[PDB]
RNA sequence: AGUAGAAACAAGGGCCUUUU
């Protein structure tokens, strides 16, 4: 109003100015971050005396004299100087009475993660303290429970896209994927009195995992780690139940399972195992609380240093930590080299079997469930094994996994006799190197193991070393003991780096990292399991158990959603020029139609041709309940009493109104429809009266070649503008650019593939 | 981020401002003239001075 | 993303990253350009859209991803097959339907130099499609298929936006091809320079790298060189059991004299009821002033000792108008002119008004710089440790806040410990002087801001509570500060300090002071005694003093250090047994080593550390940091450990050296050497 | 006078720069 008179005044103002004016049009707008940090230079060594220091002074606040004379509140209420026309003591004036808020409630969104903190915090049952030299290992975790974990990017896209939404940037690939949230965080701060900055610092910390490397003991959970110094110290234990609290594991656990099965799934291809794990983790997708997300994204932003998770980020080109596997164990590699070398073993008799060994000095750290270790080896020999750990069984375990790790031993030079050439190699047509081998051989009996603990020489526990020894059933001290095997109490501190490698995998799932080493494979996970996944969706012929009734049905109401892009001949285009009867000729409906039960095929027909027309005439329609019910409108009309329910020949019916099983939708994700648990996107390309928002057309819309003749519209105009009409619109910041309302969106990532194929011919 | 300059910036988004609410807040015709030739003006007079 | 193939990886599909890679490698340009090609296949890539022609088989053959070699023979072979010119150059995709070729481009800059240029060479043979990230188009026939189009100008947004995002939006990365040498601007100067900074053998730095880029080992010669080194030193190692530390040297002189501001031992004080309404420190002033006490004291022209006593009794005279008149606000006279020293400012001359007639006038010369004198122990020392760890009839004396709920066991265990400490400490006589420092230099504080350029009167005083009861306002004695105009970090401002005293004085401890005998006060009638004394203080050394409570957070930790450690060896919670039992030895008496429980040493701990706080300077600094190595070779003794050093007699006189006219040091150096020897009958490693 | 350190203050500009 009359203050944007004011500011084109101002501008006006500095325009006539001559620096101003050339700063202004040289260069891009980018400058403007280099000069907010040429302006407001000014610190001072210690605050706390300079503030005490000010109070004293006769007025040290500050204040904006329209908002005191629009509070009215007195100038001096019992002779004290509030203002000269101010003292701290105003503050408290207004506290205390003054104009108040209409509502404050607005307070517990804002700051969701400390309501969240408190909220957790009163839930917790203290049990005991209790004193203890407690043993602590120093390792990275991460401190804040947060659900839907982001990145930077995807987070300054949503703050833009959820506050600034005149100046957002254009669409994202996120943006349009994760539109439930988006909406969510969108309607709490819509139409709100507010510092805009400090919601968006506050949205900034909500997504953020506080990850840290801190000192630990016990479980490791966030919900711990918010508070551990409250639970525990190096000397005292405050006993705790936090079992029950913000539950995260569960879904990075089904997520692993998810993982090894579409793994062990992708394995049968010998020639092509490696695009059809991509097709099947493409398209696959799961529910956390509320959201439906992309199991693509979820495997990004997730950091389980786990063989399938590690797979799986390696076949996306996502890069990973700097960590190592060998079975249901974990590695990590502290000092030293090597290179390859080949060398022969007789499996019976004579049976020569080649495998490749190291070459080189080499420190590893290692961990299997509750202990750890910090070994070394030197040309195909175990030096030396240092243990920290706290259970008999586990030590075992970890020892003889780590001289598998290193192939030492004389059983690696003369195989067991027990070990056969049926189970050496090619369970599937695939060579299996013989540690693995070895490895299953261990886990198959305990009686290898011993055998294998035994290969290791034995020798008596010298005076003095009683305590840093171990028998073979993991004694603290013995009379003979392990060769050469260091213990000591206290876990070893797992070491840490920030390094990001990237790494490629091989057509046998063999993940190369610039280097000869197998980080993981398809060969150090369980056998086998059969699981029963919730709120997940296997959308892909080979991973479904349903049969062809429900998926024909789900596949038709695809292609009825197929049908929903922009141009002529379309639902959206046909609803904007009223013409119903149309959609009732749709070859889509064509198609659906025989499913339709063919009793009273008529008489649902009718119901629905008149739903329709009344949706579409008025104005007022629920794109949802049409795309439901246009599957009937093919047939011609007739007479009959309805019951209330729409059927199919296969005894699933649809009610117009009410979720069920067999279609169902919400308002708060209105871009997604499940057809017998399975989660169908709808394009945006036109907004309904609920979904309506700048959010739900972004989709239609495209850049194009620049056309200066087409017309210069405001964002809200986006809802009036024809299908295949060109508009110019500002973009973000900066940025001026031409839309043309056709959607093109084809896959790059096929073309592309199929383009690198054909390269290689 | 962008190619623009912060004049082109200002201009183009007061412009925008400007006709939003002429379309439906509480702007008459004359007050969106009045600032669209301002505007016009400060544009001219930028570019020429230097 | 530290390598730029994880920003590729970003928005370009990983593909086409290895793609370009691989392409780089066998060209051998940097690798900086695996996004701008990269860029360029995805383009072709995508912009074949599986396309087909009329007989149903694919229209474009891509040419551009496939290596060198194979790029011209598919090339000649299609421009045999179907009867084509060969062309010169290269292209980047076939159209079988219109039998021609199509090259792509992109160029950042709206403008048509590149498109002018690519045609210029190409001509019209074959069709140039010139995309713009902005939305530009620049051909020379008719225009590709919308579809086409549009996701050409969708992909180039998002990467320009993401470009820009990073600051990598220039020629750098997006270079022309006349524009693809980048290259740091040689200059004639730096080349001059850079080629006299080698070293001696080369001349030139083009010398220097050839050698050092083909630089190799030969461990023969290091090994020589390393020997004839280590046989030209002669490194001394000295166990110390053999070769023991001689007790530490103390200077020589007068006995170290006292310098905190405010007297601790002797100060006599005057109480008064609390008054809530008047709570201020001049509204406490004038009340303590109106029973008439205070206008009783008439100080004798002679002092019993020290120098400048008319000035003193001129401004004690004045002091007490000025309370009488209700105005703490002090002229400037004389006496009070040559006690602040307003005008004993040396004034400066100009360089450019001297010459040798004006050097004779007045000598000049280079300042002498006076170093400190040495002084040697205090003897009066331990005294005041003794009486500080005495209660002082009186309890509260320094505030503290109210103690927080509680809901586990933990936090009872917290609050218990912390209530016996704090009811323990508020006791004693140091914590009197604690509050008296946090209220006179908050009261000093808060004066020195306001009224600058007004000596104003502050009171020496401070608050406490009668044992179990009433509260109590406490008047040791009166300040008063000169002009603080403190116009700089780290100032300087002169205050003067008289308080009171029931005892005579000592020569040789209170030599700063110039007491006057003042008549006679009740407590039985007793002598006077007006301790004046001139200091000086500063800003840092005010907020420190107003902040010196930190003792407790360091001497509880230290109680519960101990205490926890000793119930963890046992897995029960020992502490208070550990409190009442756990026996310290504070001292020797009678040549015996005497030993008190930890409830009666925590005194002795918060008296240390308020003494840190108070004599604080460089020389103690430089003490505490060189003492430590002895307490190191001490434990090392306990433990048998063959400790061993290079040079001890150094490390004694470093810190010997750090020994001056600071009591504090001086009289811990003597303890740590009466320690060493009491342990040298348990011990080793040391000589008496 | 005093402070403290390995040099600086002991006001500077032309009349200005009270609640533990």
């Amino acid at each position: 109003m009359s203050l944007l008179l004011t500011i084109a005044k101002e501008y006006k103002r500095l325009c006539q100015d001559a620096k101003a004016a050339q700063m202004m049009t040289v260069g891009t707008v980018s400058n403007y971050t280099t000069f907010k940090k040429w302006t407001t230079s000014r610190k001072e060594k210690n605050p706390s005396l300079r503030m005490r220091w000010a109070m004293s002074s006769k007025f040290p606040i500050i204040a904006n004299k329209r908002m005191l004379e629009e509070a009215q509140i007195p100038k001096e209420h019992n002779n004290v100087a509030l203002w000269e026309d101010a003292s701290a003591s105003c503050i408290n004036y207004w506290n205390f009475c003054g104009p108040c808020v209409n509502n404050s409630e607005v307070i517990k969104e804002v700051y969701k993660s400390r309501f969240g903190r408190l909220e957790r915090r009163k839930e917790i049952m203290w049990k005991e303290l209790r004193f203890t030299l407690v043993d602590r290992q120093r390792r990275r975790v991460d401190t804040q429970p947060v659900e839907q974990r982001l990145r930077t990017g995807e987070i300054k896209d949503l703050q833009m896209w959820t506050l600034f939404e005149d100046e957002a940037p254009l669409a994202s690939k996120f943006i349009l994927d994760n539109y439930g949230l988006v909406k969510e965080m969108r309607s709490k701060f819509a139409n709100k009195p507010l510092n805009k900055e400090v919601v968006a610092h506050m949205l900034e910390k909500q997504f953020n995992p506080e990850s840290r490397f801190l000192p630990v003991f016990g479980a490791i959970r966030p919900e711990r780690m918010e508070l551990i110094h409250a639970l525990g110290g190096e000397t005292w234990i405050q006993e705790a139940n936090t079992a029950g609290i913000s539950n995260v594991d569960q879904r990075k656990n089904d997520i692993r399972a998810v993982c090894r099965k579409v793994c062990l799934a992708a394995n049968a291809s010998i020639m092509n195992a490696k695009s059809k794990l991509v097709e099947y983790i493409k398209s696959t997708s799961m529910r956390i609380g509320e959201t439906e997300r992309k199991l693509e994204e979820l495997i990004l932003e997730t950091d389980d240093v786990s063989p399938e998770v590690t797979l799986c980020k390696s076949a996306l080109g996502g890069q990973l930590g700097k960590t190592l596997s060998f079975g249901p164990m974990l590695l990590k590699k502290i000092s030293g080299s090597g290179v390859k070398v080949k060398d022969t073993v007789y499996i019976q008799g004579v049976r020569a079997v080649q495998f490749e060994y190291w070459s080189e000095q080499e420190e590893f750290y290692g961990e299997y469930k509750s202990a750890t270790a910090l070994f070394s080896r030197k040309e195909r020999s175990l030096e030396w094994i240092t243990i920290g750990g706290g259970i008999n069984e586990d030590r075992k375990r970890l020892l003889a996994m780590c001289m598998i790790f290193c192939r030492d031993g004389d059983y690696f030079k003369d195989a067991p006799a027990t070990i056969t050439m049926a189970d050496l190699s090619t369970k599937l047509g695939r060579e299996i190197p013989y540690q693995y081998v070895m490895m299953n051989w261990i886990q198959k009996s305990e009686d290898n193991l011993e055998a294998l603990l035994y290969s290791r020489g034995i020798v008596e526990t010298n005076p003095g070393k009683m305590g840093s020894s171990m028998g073979i059933d993991g004694s603290k001290r013995a009379i003979k003991s392990l060769r050469a095997v260091t213990i000591q109490s206290g876990k070893i501190d797992m070491p840490e780096s920030k390094e990001k490698i990237h790494l490629e995998l091989s057509d046998n799932l063999e993940a190369f990292d610039s280097s000869g080493r197998i980080v993981a494979t398809i060969l150090d996970l369980p056998s086998d399991k059969k699981v029963t996944f919730q709120d997940v969706s296997f959308q892909h012929p080979d991973l479904a158990v349903l049969r062809d009734e429900k998926t024909a049905i789900t596949k038709g109401y695809e292609a009825l959603i197929k049908r929903l892009g922009t141009g002529d001949n379309d639902i959206p285009s046909l609803i904007a020029k009223k013409d119903y009867l149309s959609l009732y000729n749709l070859p889509e409906v064509k198609l659906m139609a025989p499913l339709i039960r063919p009793n009273r095929k008529g008489v649902y027909s009718r119901v629905a041709r008149k739903l329709v027309s009344t949706q579409v005439t008025t104005g007022h329609y629920s794109l949802h309940e049409l795309i439901k019910v246009l599957p009937f409108t093919y047939f011609a009309p007739k007479q009959g009493m309805f019951e209330g329910r729409l059927f199919f020949s296969n005894d699933s019916f649809v009610e117009p109104g009410v979720n069920n099983n067999v279609f169902s939708w919400s308002k708060a994700d209105s871009s997604k429809i499940y057809c017998h648990g399975i989660a169908i996107r709808v394009p945006l390309v036109v907004g309904d009266e609920h979904m309506d928002t700048s959010l739900a057309l972004l989709e239609g819309f495209s850049v194009c070649e620049n056309d200066p003749r087409a017309p210069m519209v405001t964002r809200q105009d986006l809802i009036d503008v024809g299908f295949g009409q060109k508009v110019r619109l500002f973009v973000g910041q900066g940025s001026v650019r031409t839309f043309k309302r056709t959607a093109s969106q084809r896959a790059a990532s096929s073309d592309v593939n199929k383009n690198v194929k054909k390269i290689k011919m | 981020i962008g190619a623009m300059s912060i004049g082109e910036a200002i201009e183009e988004k007061l412009l925008e401002r400007a006709k939003m609410k002429r379309d439906i807040g509480a702007i008459e015709d004359s007050e969106y003239e009045e600032i669209k030739d301002i505007i016009r003006d400060a544009k001219k007079a930028r570019l020429e001075s230097r | 993303s530290k390598t730029f193939a994880e920003i590729a990886e970003a928005f370009l599909e990983p593909e086409a990253v290895r793609i370009a890679k691989e392409a780089v490698e066998e060209y051998g340009d940097h690798e900086r350009k695996i996004i701008q090609i990269g860029i360029h296949f995805q383009v072709c890539c995508m912009f074949c859209d599986e396309y087909l022609s009329t007989n149903g088989s694919d229209r474009f053959v891509l040419i551009e991803g496939r290596k060198r070699g194979t790029a011209v023979s598919l090339q000649n072979e299609l421009c045999k097959s179907y009867d084509l010119e060969p062309l010169p150059f290269l292209c980047d995709i076939f159209d079988r339907e219109e039998k021609q070729f199509v090259e792509i481009g992109i160029t950042r800059k709206a403008d048509d130099s590149y498109f002018q240029s690519k045609f210029g060479k190409l001509g019209n043979s074959c069709k140039i499609f010139v995309f713009s990230y902005d939305g530009r188009l620049d051909k020379n026939c008719e225009g590709p298929m919308e579809e086409q189009k549009l996701r050409i100008f969708s992909f180039l947004a998002t990467a320009a936006d993401f470009l820009r995002k990073e600051n990598m939006f220039n020629e750098i990365f997006l270079p022309d091809n006349e524009e693809t040498i980048i290259e740091m601007k040689k200059g004639k100067t730096f080349l001059e320079l850079r080629d006299e900074s080698v070293p001696l053998p080369f001349q030139t730095y083009e010398q220097m790298k050839d050698y050092c880029e083909k630089f190799k080992g030969n461990p023969r010669e290091l090994a020589s060189k390393v020997s004839q080194m280590q046989s030209n030193i002669k490194l001394p190692i000295k166990h110390y059991e053999q070769n023991k530390f001689r007790q530490i040297r103390l200077p020589k002189g007068p006995m170290a004299p006292y310098t905190h501001k405010f007297l601790m031992e002797e100060a006599w004080m005057f109480t008064k009821i609390s008054d809530p309404e008047r709570s201020r420190a001049g509204e406490i002033l004038i009340d303590f002033f109106k029973k008439g006490n205070l206008s009783a004291i008439r100080p004798k022209d002679k002092p019993l000792q020290g120098k400048y006593p008319i000035h003193y009794k001129n401004l004690w005279n004045q002091i007490k108008a000025a309370i009488a008149d209700r105005t703490m606000v002090i002229n400037e006279n004389d006496h009070s002119e040559f006690l602040g020293g307003i005008g004993r400012a040396s004034k400066k001359i100009p360089e450019i008004s001297l010459t040798q007639d004006v050097i004779t006038t007045e000598g000049l010369k280079q300042s002498e710089n006076k170093l400190p004198e040495p002084r040697s122990f205090p003897r009066w020392f331990n005294a005041e440790w003794m009486w500080a760890i005495k209660d002082s009839d009186l309890t509260g004396w320094v505030p503290m806040a109210e103690y927080p709920p509680a809901d586990n066991e933990l936090e009872d265990y917290a609050e218990h410990l912390n209530k016996t400490m704090e009811g323990v400490l508020q006791g004693t006589n140091c914590a009197r002087e604690m509050g008296k420092c946090i209220l006179t230099v908050g009261a000093l504080m808060t004066e020195c801001r306001l009224f600058p350029g007004k000596i104003k009167v502050v009171p020496i005083y401070a608050r406490s509570k009668e044992r179990k009861p009433s509260e109590m306002d406490c008047l040791f004695g009166i300040c008063v500060k000169s002009k603080s105009h403190l116009n700089k970090d780290d100032g300087m401002y002169t205050i003067i300090t008289f308080e009171f005293s029931i005892r005579e004085p000592n020569l040789e401890k209170h030599q700063k002071y110039t007491v006057f005998e003042a008549g006679h006060t009740t407590v039985r009638e007793v002598p006077l005694y007006l301790y004046c004394r001139t200091t000086a203080l500063s800003k840092i050394k005010n907020d420190w003093l107003s902040k010196a409570r930190r003792c407790f957070i360091t001497t509880m930790d230290t109680v519960e250090t101990i205490c926890l450690r000793e119930s963890a060896k046992a897995e029960e919670n020992l502490v208070e047994k550990t409190l009442n039992e756990k026996q310290m030895w504070i001292g020797k008496k009678n040549g015996e080593l005497i030993a008190q429980p930890l409830r009666e040493a925590l005194r002795v701990q918060l008296v240390q550390q308020f003494y840190f706080c108070i004599y604080n300077d460089s020389q103690l600094e430089g003490f505490c940091n060189e003492q430590k190595k002895i307490l190191m070779a001490l434990e090392g003794d306990k433990k048998n450990k063959s400790s061993f050093g290079f040079n001890p007699e150094g490390l004694l006189e470093k810190i010997e050296e750090c020994l001056i006219n600071n009591p504090m040091c001086l009289f811990m150096a003597q303890r740590l050497n009466e320690l060493v020897i009491e342990a040298s009958k348990r011990g080793a490693k040391f000589f008496k």
